[PDB]
RNA sequence: UCGCUACUACCGAUUGGAUGGUUUAGUGAGGCCCUCGGAUCGGCCCGCCGGGGUCCCUGGCGGAGCGCUGA
RNA sequence: GCUGCAGUUAAAAAGCUCGUAGUUGGAUCUUGUGGAGGGUUCCCCGCCCCUUGCCUCUCGGCGCCGGCCCGAAGCGUUUACUUUGAAAAAAUUAGAGUGUUCAAAGCAGGCCCGAGCCGCCUGGAUACCGCAGCUAGGAAUAAUGGAAUAGGACCGCGGUUCUAUUUUGUUGG
RNA sequence: UACCUGGUUGAUCCUGCCAGUAGCAUAUGCUUGUCUCAAAGAUUAAGCCAUGCAUGUCUAAGUACGCACGGCCGGUACAGUGAAACUGCGAAUGGCUCAUUAAAUCAGUUAUGGUUCCUUUGGUCGCUACUUGGAUAACUGUGGUAAUUCUAGAGCUAAUACAUGCCGACGGCGCUGACUCCCUUUGUGUGGGAUGCGUGCAUUUAUCAGAUCAAAACCAACCCGGUCGCGGCUUUGGUGACUCUAGAUAACCUCGGGCCGAUCGCAGCCCUCCGUGGCGGCGACGACCCAUUCGAACGUCUGCCCUAUCAACUUUCGAUGGUAGUCGCCGUGCCUACCAUGGUGACCACGGGUGACGGGGAAUCAGGGUUCGAUUCCGGAGAGGGAGCCUGAGAAACGGCUACCACAUCCAAGGAAGGCAGCAGGCGCGCAAAUUACCCACUC
């Protein structure tokens, strides 16, 4: 929040630039710097977060150098371990054509997660998009969080 | 191993609507580089030498071409395996006949013989609207013309109308509801119906449906629709059977009693 | 080598099961010395192409009229 | 020789994996170019598809944009201060893109101080008045002083700068690839990026 | 159990033998890249002669500096 | 041995009990009269209580002398299943036509005077193409879900904080 | 055609296996008259190879002083047929084999909004000049070595090879602003204007603009209809979605190291016109940039034979992820520095085996299945074993090159040369596989 200039470079968004000309505020102030955002499109929406937000992240889909084309998919959160990323599984039915009967199998993604989303839990459901190569394993990337079909965090009136 | 481009084609490899026989040989004509896909086209060798007959072999077809007889949309080529597709003219001053590349109802090119005032002109399907510098406008077909200045109404999809003798743009037929189509790709190939519905998709492929003369329904991916008449009317004339397709039963019954085949 | 050749060929008969069944053996030559034919392999010939006309009928009578 | 390949490496479950063909043409990697300051020394490469890349091994000078002014003009490059990537860098002085770099402030300076009607540098009267004073005051029919509020009121500079300038160098910021390129070119400090890198070099060393 | 004649496998002294894959420590051909090197070969600057012309073009012989400058 | 084997005595049930993963899991939540095709009541319209379950806009044609109506769209809690579209090399296999002298094969071939016809007619079908992905109907069966530390809804009110910067004649306030 | 029979007993009824019966594809024995098709050194040894052939090429249109052959005579550039040599293009396709290879290859399905692209086809092609420079091959002449498609010294001469470089059509439009004129000394509204600087498309970096929506009330100054307070408005294209396409400003620019023609062949023309100023008909070849065509490369989802006498595995010796960079045609731990402590497994990871190249397919088959697929079509890999690299649009090429390792040929002992898993043919192996023939007539 009132810092994120951790790192040893400094961070800032491309495409925008800060006025060094009619610098005069008086005894109070506003923000220097505006906001890059964009729409991705397929009937998404994009998150209050990302607009209010102070955060830098290159492979964000909001705010960020990313395009969004291909497969749509879903799955279970299942470990967040990693920095800015995670794994969620998928699970499946096999059809084994000598016998007349179904074999249970699944499979792990690791997918990018910006912050915008910062509520998610082990065992929420989400949406994911395909990108470019994003790391050495990540090819997805987060765009909807949800816990419709399932029961609640803590107790029932949440 | 592969380290370049290739440059032979099989004969059992060829596609199917070129009807070459199995037995004379191990390869066939590998259609030159042009303007229409080798899965798409018709080489000129194969409407010389299989369709019209006018040669016994791929030698008296080289001794045609080279004598500078063959004309393709008004343009003289010595070429033998040129890329011809749909909606071109060929031209035989020579002999006094000309032809328009159009599909048989069966999905395959019929020979299609034309009045010289019709053989003015051709059809073209637009491929791209682009901007270049200074602003100037720019147009693509599916054959490969680009053309500059193009009239700020005509948008994808459309079909427009050239002139041979100077390549420019005479009129347009807007993609929209009731117009009249052929069909020029997958299991519906060949065929001809009016536009009643298009459906939608963002990402992947629209889906069009499409109305016969005698009241059956297809569909088809919107990739493989050419439109050719504004309303009911064509701007081209038509081929014996006007793409009805009628069923197997149906064409049993015609060839018992019509007696045609020297029955 | 690739070559211009073709390769599709097929039989036209099947021998019985049962090499030596006395019931069968007088049944086939009384057809040979009814007809005027060389040998059993000329009999075997008409079975079977009589047993293909019947698996293609017995076919299509599953299907609705 | 050198590769650029995913196959040589394991997969996700630790396991190995054993070579599928010989190395390629098309997974080629080649030796850095280590671009030091000194007079230019150039050299070029034939690429993929016949087209040519260019290396710079030396280079003395470099374009540079004031992006607050909108003025940008060809100048010498003096010496690299800092490098986010790795200290060895610095040490022996190669140059790469978004390394910190100082600047010759002249051309600055005579487009300002013609431009605005008025000193920047300057440090005493004995550094003003004995010549050069004529690019400043001049008859000026109808365009002598009160016009000139058109220039005279937005003049002023940030301080951060004005110690700067009275020193003869800038600092800037590479953002051409100089071993891709053949140039090195970019864009002067200000503002935050400014302070964050002045913190970053004080306390490394000073 | 002991004994006669065939045939198959086991244990094992022998620091056995042949072939192949991993790998510690030391050595290392040849290509490519970089920093140097400079055999030899030219041009432009100073005589005389000749063709054209208001001493220069420009062909040739020839010597000093072999300058400056290119491969 | 899935369809489809066997384990008292012929070969074969762990000495006995607990238990995580795996496989399997009880009942329950909207129907009969009327018309067409067909029968002598049930499958398509419209109804006891809901029939696309709702809804009211706005860019966009229809019906008529502005206003009120009827086709998109938000979409119907999420999937399997089933039925239908689309899109998938050829050869091989199945299958239609055709007296290679018959057949295995092949993709041909057939009419007419004489040669004065400067020729004419016609074929090179069609089906199948698991799974996985795409698509539009059906809603039984089997998964799955909502308000108990009350929230759905009314053209319903109120305090407070952020805020696009439209409508005004514009550039600025 | 949805099928059974002999054999344990003194005799009976069962369990259960052995033997018989039919097809298919490899070897082998005995036997053989006619005629139409046609598989054939895969299995063992991807073991070793004598000899011959398997890739070359010219039009009217790049360079013709070969007496080589030739004409009616002559070079008016110079006739005409034209060996050789230089220059251009191809040789990366085709053909052969199946060693390696188990989420790899391959199939169906999708994506480049993350790249490159000879040629074809269509756009585009105006910020000494009536024509420049020197230097080699064929050829002529003299040589060296036991030896090769080895080459050295000397004398001549060309270009669409190699290297230079105008003319024509600057008349751009923005920024400076001596001076000057009008209402108002300045400011502020004007119209002129001497004189400088930059001014095509590509290239590197920085900055700017991109227009549309709901409702009123005051004030400075005014567009405009009018005059000393009211009505009314305007400006590239496109996608589901771009940091897209087009536009404006300040600089850069590659040079020896981006484009904008010092080229060739047929028919001749129209004139302030007697062979002059040109303008022009048909082409041929060439080159920077878009779009096509043929592709190539990288990525998404789902799909695999046997094994636990293989239960835990990977990890700065990069394992999983983050930030900045290098390298590359481009996305990416592809690699480097700093930091974090991750990633996979009983729904079988990790390890081992395979007489394992994958698929279209083949044999047998009531219904359901079992077994096979080196092999003419499609994809992959490799040219004795490993590694490195030149040229080019395309190769990590083997009918290209350099070296080590294993074989092996000639020698005058100094040296030189090599790769049949192409077509025939030979040796070795083994149960096991054809002629050192004819032709470009057909298909390409």
């Amino acid at each position: 929040m009132a810092d994120i200039q951790t790192e040893r470079a400094y961070q800032k968004q491309p495409t925008i630039f800060q006025n060094k000309k009619r610098v005069l505020l008086g005894e109070t102030g506003k923000e220097k710097l505006p906001r890059y955002y964009k729409n991705i499109g397929l009937g998404f929406k994009t998150p209050k977060e990302a607009i209010e937000g102070t955060y830098i992240d290159k492979k964000c889909p909001f705010t960020g150098n990313v395009s969004i084309r291909g497969r749509i998919l879903s799955g279970v959160v299942t470990k967040m371990k990693m920095q800015r990323t995670i794994v969620i599984r998928r699970d499946y039915l096999h059809y084994i054509r000598k016998y007349n009967r179904f074999e249970k199998r699944h499979k792990n993604m690791s997918v990018h997660l910006s912050p915008c989303f910062r509520d998610v839990q082990i065992g929420d459901i989400v949406t994911v998009g395909e990108c470019r190569p994003l790391s050495k394993t990540v090819r997805f990337n987060v765009l909807k969080v949800t816990k419709a079909a399932g029961t609640k965090k803590q107790f029932q009136k949440f | 191993m592969a380290r370049g481009p290739k440059k032979h084609l099989k004969r059992v490899a060829a596609p199917k609507h070129w009807m070459l026989d199995k037995l004379t040989s191990v390869f066939a004509p590998r259609p030159s580089t042009g303007p229409h896909k080798l899965r798409e086209c018709l080489p000129l060798i194969i409407f010389l030498r299989n369709k019209l007959k006018y040669a016994l072999t791929g030698d008296e077809v080289k001794k045609i071409c080279m004598q500078r007889f063959i004309k393709i949309d008004g343009k003289v080529r010595a070429d033998i395996t040129y890329p011809a597709g749909f909606m071109d003219v060929i031209s035989i001053d020579k002999t006094g006949e000309n032809f328009r590349l159009i599909y048989d109802t069966k999905g395959r090119f019929a020979v299609h013989r034309i009045t010289p005032e019709e053989a003015k002109y051709k059809l073209c399907k637009v491929r791209k609207i682009f901007v270049g510098t200074k602003g100037i406008p720019h147009l693509v077909t599916h054959d490969a013309r680009t053309i500059r200045y193009p009239d700020p109404l005509i948008k994808m999809n459309d079909t427009i109308q050239i002139d041979l003798e100077t390549g420019k743009i005479t009129d347009f037929i807007k993609f929209d509801t009731g117009n009249l189509c052929m069909v020029t790709g997958g299991a519906n190939l060949g065929r001809i119906g009016v536009i009643t519905n298009r459906e939608r998709h963002p990402g992947s492929f629209d889906v069009v449906h499409v109305k016969d003369a005698n009241g059956n329904s297809f569909a088809t991916r919107l990739s493989n629709i050419f439109v050719i008449g504004k309303g009911n009317k064509p701007w081209i004339s038509l081929p014996r059977g006007k793409g009805i397709r009628l069923t197997i039963a149906e064409e049993r019954d015609k060839r018992l009693a019509a007696k045609q085949s020297s029955g | 080598m690739p070559v211009a050749r073709s390769w599709v060929c097929r039989k036209t008969y099947v021998t019985p099961r049962r090499p030596f069944e006395k019931s069968r053996l007088d049944q086939e030559l009384k057809l040979i010395g009814e007809y005027g034919l060389r040998n059993k392999r000329e009999v075997w010939r008409v079975k079977f192409t009589l047993a293909k006309i019947r698996k293609a009928a017995r076919e299509l009578l599953t299907l609705d009229e | 020789g050198i590769s650029r390949d995913n196959w040589h490496k394991r997969r996700k479950t630790g396991g190995k994996r054993k070579p599928y063909h010989k190395k390629r043409k098309y997974e080629l990697g080649r030796p850095a170019a280590n671009t030091k300051i000194g007079p230019r020394r150039i050299h070029t490469v034939g690429v993929r598809g016949g087209n040519k890349k260019y290396r710079a091994l030396r280079l003395d000078v470099g374009n540079f944009s004031w992006g607050s002014e909108c003025c940008t003009r060809k100048t010498r490059i003096i010496d690299v201060v800092y490098n986010a990537s790795n200290n060895e860098l610095v040490r022996t002085k190669t140059l790469v893109k978004n390394c910190i770099v100082l600047i010759d402030s002249t051309p600055y300076r005579q487009w300002y101080e013609s431009h605005y009607a008025l000193p920047l540098g300057r440090k005493k009267g004995a550094k003003l008045t004995p010549e050069e004073e004529e690019i400043l005051n001049k008859k000026r029919s109808k365009k002598i002083q009160k016009k000139y509020d058109e220039r005279k009121k937005n003049a002023k500079i940030s301080s951060l700068l004005e110690e700067q300038f009275q020193q003869g160098k800038l600092l800037a910021c590479i953002a051409s690839r100089p071993g891709q390129c053949g140039r090195a070119d970019g864009y002067v400090l200000e503002g935050k990026e400014l302070e964050f890198y002045l913190r970053k070099i004080k306390a490394r060393k000073g």
